[PDB]
């Protein structure tokens, strides 16, 4: 019933709180001056950048690129955490749960960095940083093409108001996708996206009543992030072979190969 | 294959 779909929400946007630091209530806070807490850092330059050292953690191109890769791997360890705690996920086939996760985790970083962007530029290392949109354009080709998707992306995901306890049910419904290439027993898991799908929809009415399908816009995005995951997975194949001193980290090597 | 990822699974 109506009951057992709220408790989901509530266990999943419990799990979402646990398993992710900077959740888009800090983050709006933040990006609004309204946390009334030390500001960010603001990275709109080169000197900006090197100044910056401090407050983060040879190419400045290669060293951005390559500093979101150490951000991409916490993601993919809080995403997995996350997962882990989605009702009956463990349960199934261990083989299932890396093929969900491996097509799931890209589609979840861009749905959740959008909670850290706006027009202008996006957050960084936990909120404490804000790199500009336009600087970040103002990198050299193929590495000027990199973040202006997912900029995209955010301005019109980021239209739809969504919280966290609304994100924590769509993440959810992203990972339990049946339709992945690979999976051994697509049943079990349809039998639990079409749960977490009940609840996000009892979640969008509830939390949103003068939003009105807004659980209809809400899944034509999951098509958004498909593609803004494949032209990102294309941009990696360029640049893995257009620069070959850069260093992919093996969890992410894990993921993209045979992606 | 991916045993990073069953480790953080299995972990």
């Amino acid at each position: 019933e109506s009951a057992d779909l709220r408790a989901l929400a509530k266990h999943l946007y419990d799990s979402y709180i646990k398993s992710f630091p900077l959740t888009k209530a800090k983050a709006r806070a933040i990006l609004t001056g309204k946390t009334t807490d030390k500001s960010p850092f603001v990275i709109y330059d080169m000197n900006s950048l090197m100044m910056g050292e401090d407050k983060i953690k040879k190419e400045v191109a290669i060293r951005i690129f390559q500093g979101c890769q150490f951000c991409s791997v916490e993601a993919v360890q809080e995403i997995t955490e996350y997962a882990k705690s989605i009702p009956g996920f463990v349960n199934l086939d261990l083989n299932d749960q890396v093929t969900l996760l491996k097509y799931g985790v890209h589609e979840i970083i861009y749905t959740m960095l959008a909670s850290l962007m706006n027009k202008d530029g996006v957050l960084i290392s936990e909120g404490q940083g804000f790199m500009t949109r336009e600087f970040l354009k103002s990198l050299r080709k193929p590495f000027g093409d990199f973040m202006e998707p997912k900029f995209e992306f955010a301005v019109k995901f980021n239209a739809l108001e969504l919280d966290d306890s609304d994100l924590a049910i769509f993440i959810a419904v992203i990972i339990l996708s049946g339709d992945r290439p690979g999976l051994l027993n697509v049943k079990p898991i349809e039998d639990i996206q079409d749960n977490l799908l009940q609840a996000l929809e009892l979640q969008l009415k509830l939390n949103h009543p003068e939003s009105s399908q807004l659980f209809a816009k809400l899944l034509q995005k999951m098509t958004d992030l498909r593609q803004i995951v494949t032209e990102h997975v294309q941009l990696l194949q360029v640049i893995k072979k257009t620069e070959t001193d850069m260093s992919l980290h093996p969890l992410l090597q894990e993921i993209y190969k045979d992606l | 294959r991916h045993k990073i990822l069953h480790r953080l699974l299995q972990e």
